[PDB]
RNA sequence: GUAAGUUUAGAUUAUAGCCAAAAGAGGGGCUCUUCUGGAACGGAAAAAACCUUUAAUAGUGAAUAAUUAACAACA
């Protein structure tokens, strides 16, 4: 088993210098073990990357599967120990830059069946990864305009070079 | 050739209309150039390379006088 | 399938040629009896040499340079 | 386990071709490096030249204010090539500009001077150093050099050649080393002409030439996107330099760019420069 | 291969023999051991031929660094930046000539497929063809099918 | 000669338009010709990839 | 009139062979298009881009929705819709980022 | 138990397929050596295709000026010229002026290549037919 | 014209073709026996068997070979 997620976190950056942005927080957070599919937990978690931490919160409760509610705990805890450890000023200033899930280590067992059969019964498990980053989500992507589309297709007219000659 | 002239050879032009002069540059060799043969069980340890050498030459001067 | 025009006349061509081909070979320029024996030195002078490349196989001498060479291996800074 | 240290070690260098590939190590100077001696590496630089230097204005001319302060900072815990700059810029100036009114004598003396400063831009300077190995050889306080304190070198280097080989090697080095990043370079890259249509009513009437009535020469595809405009100068009812543009405006540009090369020299077929002379 | 490697143009690196010709390889350094077979071949090459390639080629520094060593190697170092390095494990002194001679000629310049064996900076002369060559003009330059 | 390089480039890359007059012509021949003129095959810097090709106009 | 070939529209082609018989002579001075064979510059009253934005106008229920953007797009430079549809990531991914650029 | 390098050897010319052939060697070995076959023929015939993209090169240029393209060539020979045929793209490219001329002197011998077979023989050799 | 051959001694391997094209013999297309040739990366549309082709080497050369086509009847 590899946890270098939480080593992410364990990351301390050199004293910066007057001439130099405030870094933006990043908090890496994960629970290892969880009774889930992480193909179940990828959709929760595809929908959710680049939201805001109060965006995904509100869908998360009223979500119906089980493991958005988990999600919600998981994102809670986060959240709790960014203020509380990782200096961050407002609860609200957060999105999800990143969320997915991993497989996590299974149980094996026979499965029996009425007719003389048998099966290979599995306890799936799963992990669940997610990267806040402090601050706004970034703004959305707007869809090129023709204008746009034309240029492109111009400057590459232009930018066409005559092959195999001298 | 000139701007508004050339000259043409039959099938060489004499020594004395042109004198053309170039330097050396470089002597090196060719990046692998792939050799393999197609034989039934043609097996991955069938194949040679050629890399052949090379030089490099640089044009210098044209000369030119009137000795038509 | 029919003839190209192409091939019927490069056919012709070839066939010419050939023509000329006779036509050298018409006008021997030795008589049989002149041809007779004026080669036949040579041709014994050559076989001689022949023969003699053939039989040179032999097995190789041994010298003990080869063996004393071989210490050479152990060559180093002094 | 596998038993053996061939394979551990050869696994070692799998693990390091790994981490130099994924973290390439931060720049650091061939003078820190192991296997250096400045006084031997001068002395084959010189060499590879073929040229004669003077070792002691030489060594101040890579001399840097930075990399004194350097070593003054750890001595507190030497001559500047300002001297020798001076020397080479100032008569690189005037063998640059020399070099050029020779061969475009019609060349305006404003041309002159935004061509001067472009053959002597940092960059070029920067450029040419580096490639020379220079860097390695510069003496400063900061590894990249600062591209200023570079500058400052090169021309102080051609101080000390001056010095050391006369004006005669040094102007043979300009023309073999400096003159030739020009090839390949057009007039109005290297200087920058606006308004090119006003600018070459002001050189007619310099010479007293009537300003060209401009025609459309050919025109091709004026209503669709792609339009092709040829705009062509006729003095006195002449052609003096025709231009393809997409716009009639942008045809008009370029025609008048085209005379202007034509005013002062610059066809494109004309005499490449000689770098042969041996005097 | 092409597809899945790499590829440049023809190219000098300044313009080198324009003026003067200079030696790209700048730097050589040799590693012997006292004690080793593979050295062999290095030992016997400083005795002899290592003096006549520095009285021809003056301008390359020479590092001569005997010192406990599993294998031999030859570092050549180029005005440019590049780098080499050639194992001598092994290897006798006639290799060894001929291959400081290849260096020596080889620029830093890296070896891999060129495009086209032509580097021009002046490709026209006459003028480039364009459609209009060609073409004849009309009196009043008459677009066709203009009434006018 | 001594043209900009971009300009260059767009001038020799330009397509140009052609009228062609079918009135009591075979369009075979027409054919043949107006593939030339649309394949863009008349140019001498004819390229595969070049996308060089000409509009055709028939009548 | 020696020429075999017309020389209005190129060039003068004067062609020559040497007295001796060696060489060929070629002089080729370019001909300049006659004033009264040109029309005027447009006395009515320019970047590209600027026609590019009234060509693709903006009319109907604001900006146009994606298959009429490239369907307006395709009839401005007489191209298949095909062309202007997206790729995917792998795709994008795998163009090289710095092809070489001589001379 | 240096199998890895030689998977090494394998995957470093199979890192640029598609699929699970990249990432399996049973099938990226294969993909390699027959990438390495296709290279090996492709040699060839780059050669020949070049050939053919001179030909037609050559042919629209020497139409442009009304001229097909065999009788150029055997004019050209006839007077002598032994320009090749990479070379002769080059000059239409970018000497039109030049290759105009060549195309009046071709022409020319043509014309007088016509006016022999003509005049039957019995006329002197033309002024560009000396040879 | 050309360079192998005979004898002595030891010793195995091989011991099932395929197709084209000729000459026979049974059937009267087939069934056999005998002689000849073949195994492209070119060509005949794709084409083991037909045609042009002496080996294999790099080149942004050149000359050629076979080469899917062919131009109603009055005396």
């Amino acid at each position: 088993i590899s946890r270098k997620w939480e080593k992410k976190n364990k990351i301390v950056y050199p004293p910066q210098l007057p001439g130099e942005p405030r870094r933006p927080a990043e908090i890496y957070h994960c629970r290892r073990q969880i009774k889930y599919s992480k193909d179940k937990m990828w959709y929760l978690a595809k929908m959710i990357r680049g939201m805001s931490i109060d965006q995904a919160l509100a869908q998360l409760e009223f979500n119906d599967k089980k493991g958005a509610q988990i999600i919600k705990e998981v994102l809670l805890e986060a959240q709790d120990m960014a203020v509380r450890d990782h200096n961050v000023e407002f609860r609200s200033n957060l999105h999800i830059a990143e969320s997915t899930s991993g497989r996590g280590q299974c149980l094996k067992r026979i499965r029996y069946h009425g007719r003389g059969r048998f099966g290979i019964m599995e306890k799936v498990y799963c992990h669940y990864f997610v990267k806040l980053v402090e601050g706004p989500p970034p703004p959305p992507e707007v869809p090129k305009t023709a204008v746009d589309h034309a240029k492109d297709y111009i400057q590459q007219l232009r930018s066409r070079t005559i092959i195999h000659t001298l | 050739g000139a701007d508004n002239f050339t000259l043409l050879g039959k099938p060489l032009l004499r020594k004395e209309l042109v004198r053309v002069e170039a330097t050396v540059i470089e002597k090196t060799e060719s990046w692998p150039k792939i050799n393999m043969k197609f034989r039934k069980r043609k097996n991955f340890r069938k194949k040679k390379i050629i890399v052949n050498p090379q030089t490099i030459l640089r044009i210098n001067t044209i000369e030119i006088a009137p000795r038509l | 399938r029919t003839v190209s025009f192409q091939a019927k006349e490069s056919m012709i061509r070839r066939l010419e040629v050939e023509a000329e081909n006779h036509y050298w070979l018409s006008m021997p320029y030795m008589t049989a009896e002149q041809e007779c024996g004026h080669a036949a030195e040579r041709r014994a002078q050559a076989f001689e040499a022949i023969k003699a490349a053939a039989t040179s196989k032999f097995p190789k001498h041994r010298y003990i340079a080869d063996q004393l060479d071989h210490l050479n291996i152990s060559k180093k800074w002094s | 386990v596998k038993k053996g240290f061939r394979a551990a070690f050869r696994f070692q260098k799998e693990l390091e071709r790994w981490r130099l590939l994924r973290c390439p190590p931060p720049p650091v100077r061939r003078s820190e490096k192991p296997n250096w001696d400045y006084h031997a590496e001068v002395q084959a630089f010189g060499s590879r030249l073929q040229e004669t230097f003077s070792l002691d204005l030489l060594k101040t001319a890579f001399i840097n204010s930075c990399y004194i302060k350097s070593e003054e900072a750890k001595r507190q815990s030497l001559k500047d090539n300002q001297e020798l700059f001076e020397q080479g810029l100032s008569f690189s100036h005037r063998c640059l500009t020399q070099f050029l009114e020779d061969e475009f004598p019609d060349l305006p003396a404003e041309g002159t001077e935004s061509l001067v400063s472009f053959l002597t831009g940092e960059a070029v300077v920067c450029h040419v150093a580096r490639n020379l190995a220079v860097e390695q050889l510069t003496l400063s306080a900061e590894f990249p050099v600062p591209l200023p304190v570079l500058r400052q070198t090169f021309f102080a280097v051609i101080g000390a050649l001056l010095q050391s080989s006369g004006p005669e090697r040094a102007a043979l080095f300009i023309r073999d080393f400096l003159i030739t990043q020009m090839t390949g370079k057009e007039l109005f890259e290297m200087w920058t002409v606006v308004n090119p249509m006003g600018l070459l009513v002001e050189e007619l009437k310099k010479r007293n030439i009537s300003a060209p009535e401009s025609r459309l020469t050919r025109q091709s595809g004026s209503t669709t996107a792609l339009p092709l405009y040829f705009v062509g100068l006729y003095c006195d009812r002449k052609l003096i330099a025709e231009g393809p543009g997409e716009t009639v405006l942008v045809a008009e540009e370029e025609a008048a760019r085209v005379a202007l090369r034509k005013l002062y020299g610059f066809t494109e077929n004309r005499r490449p420069w000689d770098y042969s002379k041996p005097k | 291969t092409g597809r899945g490697t790499s590829s440049r143009f023809l190219t000098s690196v300044l313009h080198n023999g324009l003026g003067r010709y200079v030696q790209q390889l700048q730097r050589l350094s040799l590693s012997l051991s006292r004690d080793a077979p593979s050295s062999r071949g290095a030992r016997e090459f400083v005795e002899r031929e290592v003096t006549d390639f520095a009285r021809r080629n003056p301008g390359v520094v020479v590092y001569v660094n005997p010192r406990p060593c599993a294998m031999p190697r030859i570092v050549a170092e180029y005005l440019n930046g590049a780098v080499r390095e050639e194992n001598v494990n092994s290897k006798s002194v006639e290799e060894i000539k001929s291959l400081v001679q290849k260096l020596a000629d080889q620029s830093g310049l890296d070896v891999i497929r060129i495009r086209k064996p032509f580097h021009t900076d002046n490709p026209s002369i006459q003028g480039q063809w364009h459609p209009f060559t060609n073409k004849r003009t009309a009196l009043h330059g008459l677009r066709p099918r203009e009434l006018r | 000669s001594s043209f900009s390089r971009a300009p260059q480039q767009w001038a020799t890359f330009a397509r140009m338009w052609y009228l062609l007059d079918g009135k009591m012509q075979p369009p075979g021949k027409l054919a043949v010709i107006a593939s030339n003129k649309l394949q863009g095959l008349n140019k001498p810097v004819y390229h595969q990839l070049s996308d060089c090709g000409d509009h055709v106009v028939i009548i | 009139t020696y020429s075999s070939l017309p020389d209005d529209y190129n060039c003068q082609v004067d062609l020559a062979l040497t007295a001796d018989g060696r060489t060929i002579v070629c002089y080729h001075p370019s001909v300049d298009i006659p004033y009264e064979h040109t029309k005027p510059i447009p006395q009515p009253d320019e970047t590209h881009e600027q026609i590019l934005k009234a060509k693709l106008e903006v009319r109907k229920s604001k900006q146009l929705e994606q298959g009429p953007m490239i369907e307006q797009l395709s009839k401005v430079f007489y191209t298949t819709k095909h062309r202007w549809y997206p790729h995917g990531q792998y795709h994008n991914r795998r163009k090289k980022l710095n092809p070489p650029r001589d001379r | 138990t240096d199998r890895y390098w030689r998977v090494q050897e394998v995957l470093k010319h199979a890192q640029h397929f598609r699929g699970r052939k990249n990432r399996c060697y049973r099938l990226a070995v294969r993909a390699v050596t027959r990438a390495f076959v296709k290279c090996t023929k492709a040699r060839r015939l780059k050669k020949r295709n070049l050939r053919t993209l001179w030909i037609n090169r050559i042919t629209a240029a020497s139409q442009e000026h009304g001229l097909k393209y065999p009788a150029f060539i055997v004019n050209l020979i006839k007077c002598q010229v032994e320009l090749n045929r990479k070379v002769l793209v080059d000059l239409a490219i970018y000497e039109p002026k030049t290759f105009k001329s060549l195309a009046a002197l071709a022409k020319r011998r043509q014309q007088e290549g016509f006016a022999a077979a003509l005049g039957d023989g019995k006329e002197p050799e033309g002024i560009f037919s000396r040879v």
